[PDB]
């Protein structure tokens, strides 16, 4: 079933976003106990952007792996060049959906930082 | 053994810059490694462009600040491990700092940034790259994405 490749990649991506939320809560919790200047706060925002970069890296990597599996399925004849085109398409919308979610997690990290 | 990481970094930054109309002048690695990495990087930037744009806009950059900014990002990027996607994120991060440098009339910072990428690779990522099959493993991993384009 060609859908299962897309489903595993979704699972992975949704997990990685939940790890990000977690990491930004660690970052916010150890910001809270401190009391911050502008320099220190800009550093945390930058660490938050770097933590998102990392999530995006991991999800990019999950997608490379999904495409490699997809290619094996294609060689076994369990999916064709069109379905492989559809999968590629879904994996890019997926990356964007995960990216949007990580951004919302950032914006909410800052709003919590400053207010 | 494994491939010369200075060469990988130089070709990669050279291409990012020349793709934006800037000419940057400053074991031997196969063409396919270079080509694979510029394509995976371009692919990464197309998906994650909005995130770098938000980074690079919110970047006060000076020759004396630049290293600190680079350090914070790559430290967080590789905090709990390496994988090929983090490596590609790394490459494109360093590319974005180079492009921003030329944009802000601070071109000599591209030489420094290429140095930092080179030293981070040689000192922190090399043994993980080698343990995971070298840059040839990467070429093989990305091939299925290449064969779609």
């Amino acid at each position: 079933d060609p859908k299962k490749v897309l489903d595993k990649a979704k699972d992975e991506a949704e997990n990685r976003v939940r790890e990000l939320k977690q990491r930004l809560e660690e970052l916010y919790k150890e910001a809270r106990k401190l009391d911050l200047t502008q320099e220190m706060r800009q550093e945390l925002v930058d660490k938050a952007r770097a933590a998102s970069l990392q999530a995006n890296g991991d999800i990019f990597y999950a997608i490379l792996r999904a495409l490699a599996e997809a290619e094996k399925l294609k060689k076994a004849g369990l999916v064709n060049s069109q379905q492989l085109d559809e999968l590629k398409r879904r994996l890019e919308e997926l990356a964007e959906e995960a990216r949007r979610k990580a951004e919302k997690l950032r914006d909410e990290f800052r709003l919590k930082l400053e207010y | 053994t494994g491939y010369d990481n200075r060469e990988i970094v130089m070709k990669y930054i050279h291409y990012k810059l020349s793709q934006r109309g800037y000419e940057w002048d400053a074991s031997p690695v196969p063409p396919v490694v270079h080509l694979t990495l510029r394509q995976a990087g371009d692919d990464f930037s197309r998906r994650y462009r909005r995130d770098f744009a938000e980074m690079s806009s919110q970047l006060h950059l000076t020759p004396f600040t630049a290293r600190g900014r680079f350090a914070t990002v790559v430290e967080e990027l590789f905090r709990d491990g390496v994988n090929w996607g983090r490596i590609v994120a790394f490459f494109e991060f360093g590319g974005v700092m180079c492009v921003e440098s030329v944009n802000r009339e601070m071109s000599p910072l591209v030489d420094n940034i290429a140095l930092w990428m080179t030293e981070y690779l040689n000192r922190h990522l090399h043994t993980w790259i080698q343990d995971n099959g070298g840059w040839d493993a990467f070429v093989e991993l990305y091939g299925p994405s290449m064969r779609l384009e």
